[PDB]
């Protein structure tokens, strides 16, 4: 529940953590979310249109 | 050299006897190092990674 | 405002140089330097910081120096290269509080935002913890005394972001971690009444000595919910803790028996091969 | 035609400043320079170090402002920084820490005031946690082609500076290039502020605070977790009960990579926590 799996655009898979900002409300799977280069954290996620 | 025996076995005598407080700084300090160099391989391994197969 | 601080220890080794450049002065007296960080964030977080020169009197104690041009160069080159952290406040290497400091802190109160003020020793002899965070704030004084600048103890703690931690472990190769096991645990166990005993002494005779033998207002009526907290434990008989202490003492029973069992379990290897391994070594010698 | 045996002496200071370089270690080519002051000739000494804006033309000789150079380093000198440059630093994230065309043609540029000017080049992005150590570089003449590569002595520190073991850019950029070794300094101050502000750092306080709050949770937190300890030796016991099987089978070789022991005994050391807080409850409940 703290840490999932991602998966890239690109076709690469990995993994990060949890930041203590985010929740658990938006954390959960079905939701594209956003990455960071460092640490591989997450400021927010990224919503389908 | 019967009477001498002893005499010249006190020298091994305390000799053995020094080595006790030695082995004991050298199993109480490598057990640190060793959990030192444990945790220092564990913090190798980071959750952020690639997944291949 | 804010409820808890973050400092690094790259600024009290910034200290640390401080009283590395100093090059045998005689003089070697309080020294003023800029911190800077974030105060767009709720938590208050320190990544650098750089120096200022700072001189006084040795007679009067209003005397103050500091330098605007330098202030505005320095942060301005700062803030050039890194816009991701401005300014806060100051801190000064002095044991005691003098009473300059308001005017020293006005400054900074006037042309930038409140201010943060941070105190530490000039000699690390001190077990407890060097910096003090102090939020600079206008109270209402109950005894009605006119309202002046009070500084308000903010906690705080120590740690570093990725690299740092690195660093100093590398530089230090001392120190051990955690580590949850006998060692690590029982150090803390003993230690620590010195901690307290150490901190306890140094303070209390002060206290007790400062309290009948001294004046100067300071508001001792904080002192009587001190005492007060002192008296929130009339020597309890434990009468109804005996439940708790019986539910302890189980756990301990169970602890008991884990360890029994375990080291229990732990034993056959060994008294297995002690036997089979000899018996065969020895067979097979000859 | 004189050469010796330098040694880089390298502080806290340039280190930690070079970490916080390392924050500043973006792909975005940066700048960076040292300051220090020579005592002689086969020893160097750097103190000062600070950081440079980005710019988008990247590393250059053109990058660096001479006028401003100049200008910070005058204020430097009105303070109590009186010390000379001693050379240039930089960053080389993800082609690897060796050097281009262009930065050895500032390089070129920049030693011909000093004849040392040491380079150091600092890329954590690649570098695991595990390690920090670093590597200084040094250039070597184009004239000495024709005689001996390195007139060093000392050749005993060759094996410190063997920590680039890689098997491919160390003999394989080693035309006209070479490294030189890497040692610290520190003194009884320096010793005891870190260390005990590092101590402080892993403890507390007033040390009295989150000691008995596991104390009290020891009823409530551990026993969950000592709960799922016995379903994991319950787990190992399961199969130490197939165990005496095999030992009245084989008894010759292992052919499991299990240890079984040093697990559990680990268990023991965190069933431990409980004895040593009990101890603990006792002195804060007696006074
Ligand atoms: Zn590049």
């Amino acid at each position: 529940e703290e840490k999932f799996i991602v998966k890239a655009t690109n076709g690469p898979r990995y993994v990060v953590g949890c930041r203590r900002q985010l929740d658990k409300s938006k954390l959960k799977p079905g939701t594209r979310v956003a990455l960071d280069m460092t640490t591989l954290t997450i400021m927010r996620y990224l919503p389908r249109e | 050299d019967l009477y001498s025996r002893y005499k010249k076995l006190q020298q091994e005598l305390e000799f053995l006897e020094v080595q006790e407080e030695y082995i004991k700084d050298e199993q109480k300090n490598l057990k640190k190092e060793f959990l030192h160099a444990q945790e220092e391989v564990k913090r190798i391994q980071s959750i952020p990674l690639v997944i291949g197969q | 405002a804010v409820q808890k601080v973050v400092v690094h220890p790259l600024v009290l080794l910034s200290v640390v140089d401080h009283f590395n450049r100093i090059g045998k002065v005689g003089n070697q007296k309080r020294v003023v330097g800029v911190l800077l960080g974030s105060w767009q964030k709720k938590v208050l977080d320190v990544s650098n910081s750089f120096a200022v020169p700072f001189d006084e009197d040795d007679k009067d104690d209003s005397v103050w120096f500091l330098d605007h041009d330098y202030l505005e160069n320095m942060y301005g080159m700062f803030k050039k290269v890194n816009a991701r952290e401005r300014i806060v406040g100051w801190y000064h290497t002095g044991p005691k509080l003098h009473k300059n400091d308001i005017a020293i802190n006005e400054l900074m109160k006037r042309y930038c935002p409140n201010s943060v003020l941070v105190i530490i020793d000039v000699k690390p002899k001190d077990l407890g913890l060097p910096t003090e965070a102090y939020i600079s704030v206008e109270e209402v004084h109950d005894d009605g005394t006119p309202t002046s600048k009070t500084f308000e103890h903010v906690t705080s703690e120590i740690g570093a972001e990725e690299a740092e931690e690195v660093g100093v472990e590398h530089l230090l190769r001392d120190i051990k971690d955690t580590t949850v096991g006998t060692l690590s645990q029982r150090i803390t166990n003993q230690v620590h009444g010195l901690k307290g005993l150490n901190s306890k002494l140094l303070d209390i005779r002060s206290y007790l000595e400062k309290v009948a033998t001294g004046k100067l207002p300071i508001n001792h009526q904080i002192i009587y919910q001190l005492q007060d907290v002192f008296n929130l434990l009339p020597d309890v008989s434990l009468q109804e803790f005996v439940k708790a202490f019986y539910l302890k003492t189980n756990d301990q029973m169970v602890v008991v028996y884990l360890a029994s069992l375990i080291r229990s379990v732990v034993a056959l290897h060994n008294l297995i091969n002690n036997k089979i391994a000899n018996r065969d070594a020895e067979k097979k010698e000859g | 035609a004189v050469d010796t045996a330098e040694q880089v002496y390298i502080s806290s200071l340039a280190l930690l400043k070079m970490l916080k370089h390392g924050r500043a270690g973006v792909p975005m080519e940066v700048m960076g320079l040292m300051l220090g002051e020579f005592v002689d000739d086969y020893t160097v000494r750097v103190i000062d170090v600070f950081a440079m804006p980005q710019s988008g033309t990247g590393v250059s000789v053109e990058a660096v402002d001479p006028v401003f150079q100049a200008k910070m380093l005058d204020m430097l000198k009105q303070t109590g920084r009186p010390e000379m440059v001693v050379g240039w630093y930089h960053s080389h994230p993800g082609f690897g820490c060796w050097l281009s065309g262009v930065d050895i043609n500032t390089q070129q540029s920049f030693e011909a005031l000093s004849e040392r000017a040491v380079a150091v080049v600092v890329d954590p992005i690649q570098s695991v946690k595990g390690k920090v150590v670093i590597d200084a570089f040094r250039l070597i003449n184009a004239n000495m082609m024709v005689l001996g590569h390195e007139p060093r002595q000392t050749t005993s520190n060759l094996g410190h500076l063997n920590k680039p073991s890689i098997q491919a850019l160390i003999h394989g950029l080693n035309r006209h290039y070479y490294s030189i070794t890497i040692n610290y300094r520190k003194n009884e101050l320096e010793q005891k502020m870190l260390l005990n502000l590092h101590k402080k750092s892993w403890m507390e306080g007033l040390t009295l605070q989150d000691y008995s709050e596991h104390c009290k949770h020891n009823e409530s937190v551990v026993k969950e977790m000592l709960e799922l300890a016995k379903n994991y030796n319950k787990a190992v016991e399961e199969e130490d009960k197939m165990t005496p099987e095999q030992l009245a089978i084989k008894n010759v070789g292992k052919q499991d990579p299990k240890r079984h022991l040093e697990e559990h005994v680990d268990v023991l050391m965190t069933s431990n926590i409980v004895q040593c807080l009990a101890a603990m409850l006792d002195t804060v409940v007696f006074k």
